[PDB]
RNA sequence: GACCAGGCCCGGGCGACUGUUUACCAAAAACACAGGUCUCCGCAAAGUCGUAAGACCAUGUAUGGGGGCUGACGCCUGCC
RNA sequence: CAGGGCCUAAGAUCAGGCCGAAAGGCGUAGUCGAUGGACAACAGGUGAAUAUUCCUGUACUACCCCUUGUUGGUCCCGAGGGACGGAGGAGGCUAGGUUAGCCGAAAGAUGGUUAUCGGUUCAAGGACGCAAGGUGACCCUGUUUUUCAGGGUAAGAAGGGGUAGAGAAAAUGCCUCGAGCCAAUGUUCGAGUACCAGGCGCUACGGCGCUGAAGUAACCGAUGCCAUACUCCCAGGAAAAGCUCGAACGACCUUCAACAAAAGGGUACCUGUACCCGAAACCGACACAGGUAGGUAGGUAGAGAAUACCUAGGGGCGCGA
RNA sequence: GUGAAACUAAGUGGAGGUCCGAACCGACUGAUGUUGAAGAAUCAGCGGAUGAGUUGUGGUUAGGGGUGAAAUGCCACUCG
């Protein structure tokens, strides 16, 4: 019943950082290649979807 | 007949879950999925604990096989499920061992069974557990024995040699009328978690070797074909030289 | 001698039924907390809703 | 059994950073006998209780922490009803 | 007495039926289906995925598991 | 209160292990992983912006502290329990609602009239308790079998005890003792100098200080509670920990050490907490006629959570003439 | 009803991919919209609504692939 463009819905931050998170990119070799080449471009933010385990941004 | 008990320690919840998905997570075995959650009953197929006297307390339904199953007690308080033999009634008594009466539900090595007997739940390998003829209404006759080897006629009609020291159980497997049911509606398939199958002829060429000819397709394939490109009809797949071959005598007809 | 057994088993019974019932209210309160009509004050401002 | 490890390793003299003086806090003193102290985020309640209990030499009923949206821990320290708050308010320099 | 609240009948084709489907031009006579039938498979099964190890099939065992065509029920299914 | 300091599902990672040009792939114990299991708090007040969090009342968990009572406790292991479907209807009840009764005010410029308008509220928790409810075998006689009445049978229910086998607990077999049991709800404390219609006075005319009457009954009645209670069906309906029980095996600790109890006093880990959330704050590039899980469910008419007109509460659509 | 059984009202019972119909899921016709209020809507009607149902949270399968009640459909407004 929802429009095509609605692909990005309200999804728990917990779920997202379990996907694009830091600790995930660290696991695979391809991820470490990721972080090298982000660091090369010198991005202010390495992993965009990340998330505090507990704190002000914490998902329960 | 079917009256639910509380849970004996033989009924657990641990099991494979993705049905038809392998490690890679792919559907290997097509059409499964959906259907009622089940619990695994731990059957005793080996019947290995010898020389104690068991009593059939009840008869229970099992979702994992079309046969019935019987809860039996012992004088030792151990409880086991066995496949329900045909005609066995509650209050009955069974026993396994070597020198034993021959009646329904007793299990013994093939050295001691009088030729002509109707047998089920047949080990092919010493102490591996019973393997052959476990389904509803399945039975195999012990036709002849010679040397170290016994000869059976399996429910497929195939005649085959096995070891004379492999245990088996007297009597046919119960619930004979099961294939007399008529499911009657689609939903009643789905309840068993058997999902709908598409005919080859329907799908597009990419998807299957009988691919869409314009209106309706005769199968132009010079031969009926597996999804994967093999002849569908009458091509024997039995591994040419399997170790088994020396044992097998006449082939199912 | 039968009066001893009866008074001991009524002591036990009173105990078990006490703990049982305590347990039961607790469980109810929990269910309600999950659903979210809990503090009976809360329900009593929405009664007419 | 063993030495009692404090929840983290901090150095107690840095945990109580400062009294927070605004119109708000002062009447928490008046009504509640409760001081208001900005403290180190890394600091706990047991640490704060020992710290004030020894430092100003007052027995403290209960502590309540808070964490600002700015990431700075803030603590309501409600002393006992024997020790008056305004005592420590004059002793410190917080004037009601 | 407002709001709310079935037009119905006589025919024929197709598909038995409830279902599914071309997100955003096609909802059907297409797909599924219960049922039928052919064929493979004796358990270290056939089949599928993997370079392999192994996984599914199945913690099942021929009244079960693959695959092909047809498509309820009724009458049938001829020659080469 | 919600997560973490507890437990596991799908799944994920995976010591050693098997395989593989490399990166890696499979996989066992282990360890992660809630959308589930376990586990203790409510009413009133304050309130520029927080409140089951702060205040005042009664509570409740987990430890520690002392008295008393025992001598072995602790983990590892053995067990019971936790522990589970759908559909159906019948009960027994509350929540709400309506009408009386009691109480206070009332004149609302009209032909009449008090037939009018307000109030009648209270939680968690603790003690008690259970029938017209539901369950407790059979046989004879009747009430329609049923709710029942007389007799009888000897475990015949929740619930306990004993014994036997390699056998502690358990499971299993034999023996015995028990006619009650079950749980929503109810009575009483909590609870009144609480709350509240009005009344009095101030008005920075915003709000404020002051004193407070009655506080019961009947009939409707749930989709909520007992309740995993029943009856039926086939498609046959999670695990693990806390919890209860317990000998041998192994490890460790041991006397004012540890455990067992009823009181008494004490003691109290992190993180979330603003605001919006049928949205102008999320998702749609917009202050966009759209999408967004759950909870609470008043009146009159009505079969109804449809519809119409309304209460509480919220709004009059950010261009007008 | 006969000795067995069959046959037939009755009551009880509450089956169903039953019926009508809100929520909810869809998307059949028409009108409007077409530099839209909106990159698929609004309005009036319409289909299913105890099931082969709907949905939440957390997961799975990945491009010589996956998934498909099969439309070359879908795989972040992109899919021979
Ligand atoms: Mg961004
Ligand atoms: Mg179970
Ligand atoms: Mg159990
Ligand atoms: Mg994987
Ligand atoms: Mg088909
Ligand atoms: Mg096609
Ligand atoms: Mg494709
Ligand atoms: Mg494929
Ligand atoms: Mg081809
Ligand atoms: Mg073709
Ligand atoms: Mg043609
Ligand atoms: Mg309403
Ligand atoms: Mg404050
Ligand atoms: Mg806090
Ligand atoms: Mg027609
Ligand atoms: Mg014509
Ligand atoms: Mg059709
Ligand atoms: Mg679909
Ligand atoms: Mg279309
Ligand atoms: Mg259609
Ligand atoms: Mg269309
Ligand atoms: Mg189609
Ligand atoms: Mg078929
Ligand atoms: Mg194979
Ligand atoms: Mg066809
Ligand atoms: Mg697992
Ligand atoms: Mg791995
Ligand atoms: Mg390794
Ligand atoms: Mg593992
Ligand atoms: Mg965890
Ligand atoms: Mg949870
Ligand atoms: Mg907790
Ligand atoms: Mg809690
Ligand atoms: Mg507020
Ligand atoms: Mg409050
Ligand atoms: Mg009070
Ligand atoms: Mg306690
Ligand atoms: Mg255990
Ligand atoms: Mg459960
Ligand atoms: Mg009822
Ligand atoms: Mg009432
Ligand atoms: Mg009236
Ligand atoms: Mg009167
Ligand atoms: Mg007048
Ligand atoms: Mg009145
Ligand atoms: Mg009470
Ligand atoms: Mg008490
Ligand atoms: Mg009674
Ligand atoms: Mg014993
Ligand atoms: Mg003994
Ligand atoms: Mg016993
Ligand atoms: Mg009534
Ligand atoms: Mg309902
Ligand atoms: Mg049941
Ligand atoms: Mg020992
Ligand atoms: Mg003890
Ligand atoms: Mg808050
Ligand atoms: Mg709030
Ligand atoms: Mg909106
Ligand atoms: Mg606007
Ligand atoms: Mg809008
Ligand atoms: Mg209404
Ligand atoms: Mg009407
Ligand atoms: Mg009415
Ligand atoms: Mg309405
Ligand atoms: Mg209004
Ligand atoms: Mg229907
Ligand atoms: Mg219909
Ligand atoms: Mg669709
Ligand atoms: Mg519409
Ligand atoms: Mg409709
Ligand atoms: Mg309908
Ligand atoms: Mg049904
Ligand atoms: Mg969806
Ligand atoms: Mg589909
Ligand atoms: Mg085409
Ligand atoms: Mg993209
Ligand atoms: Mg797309
Ligand atoms: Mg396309």
């Amino acid at each position: 019943k929802a429009a095509l463009c609605l692909t990005k819905r309200s999804r728990s931050r917990k779920s997202l950082a379990r996907t694009h998170g830091f600790r995930l990119r660290m696991s695979t070799t391809s991820g470490r290649a990721l972080l090298k080449r982000r660091r090369a471009k010198g991005r202010k933010i390495l992993c965009t979807k990340t998330n505090p385990s507990s704190g002000k941004r914490a998902s329960p | 007949q079917v009256k639910s008990n509380p849970r004996n320690n033989l009924i657990s919840g641990q099991r494979r879950c993705g049905k038809g998905r392998n490690a890679r997570g792919i559907i290997t075995a097509r059409h499964r999925g959906g259907g009622h959650k089940r619990l695994y009953r731990k059957i005793d197929f080996r019947r290995n604990e010898k020389d104690i006297y068991g009593k059939i307390v009840t008869i229970e339904y099992d979702p994992n096989r079309n046969a019935y199953i019987c809860l039996i007690h012992y004088g030792d308080g151990e409880k086991r499920y066995i496949l329900h033999p045909r005609g066995a009634i509650i209050g009955d008594t069974i026993v396994s061992g070597t020198e034993v009466p021959i009646k329904m539900g007793n299990a013994l090595p093939l050295t001691d069974m009088p030729l002509g007997t109707a047998i089920h739940n047949i080990e092919i390998t010493l102490g591996r557990g019973g393997q052959l003829a476990r389904a509803a209404g399945a039975v195999a006759k012990l036709i002849a024995k010679e040397g170290k080897s016994a000869t059976l006629k399996l429910p497929s009609g195939e005649v085959r040699l096995i070891s004379k020291n492999c245990s088996a159980t007297v009597g046919q497997v119960g619930n004979v009328g099961v294939n007399q049911k008529r499911l009657g509606r689609a939903g009643s398939k789905r309840w068993l978690g058997k999902r709908p199958v598409v005919r080859g002829v329907v799908m597009n060429p990419v998807d299957h070797p009988h691919g869409g000819g314009e209106g309706r397709a005769p199968i132009g394939r010079k031969s009926p074909t597996t999804p994967w490109g093999y002849p569908a009809l009458g091509r024997r797949s039995r591994k040419r030289n399997k170790y088994s071959d020396n044992f097998i005598i006449r082939r199912r007809s | 001698s039968k009066l001893q057994l009866k008074l001991e088993q009524k002591m036990k019974m009173k105990m078990a039924k006490k703990i049982r019932l305590r347990r039961n209210r607790l469980m109810r309160k929990r269910k309600l907390r999950k659903r979210g009509a809990w503090p009976p004050s809360k329900m009593k401002k929405l009664k007419n809703v | 059994k063993k030495l009692k490890y404090p929840r983290r390793i901090l150095d107690v003299y840095q945990i109580l950073q400062s009294p927070i003086i605004t119109e708000a806090a002062i009447k928490n003193i008046a009504d509640e006998n409760s001081l208001l102290f900005t403290v180190d985020v890394r600091a706990d309640k047991k640490m704060i209780r020992e710290a004030i209990s020894n430092f100003f030499g007052v027995k403290v009923r209960k502590v309540n922490t808070l964490i600002r949206p700015d990431g700075t821990k803030k603590a309501y320290i409600m002393l006992n009803k024997e020790y008056n708050a305004s005592e420590l308010a004059k002793k410190i320099g917080i004037f009601p």
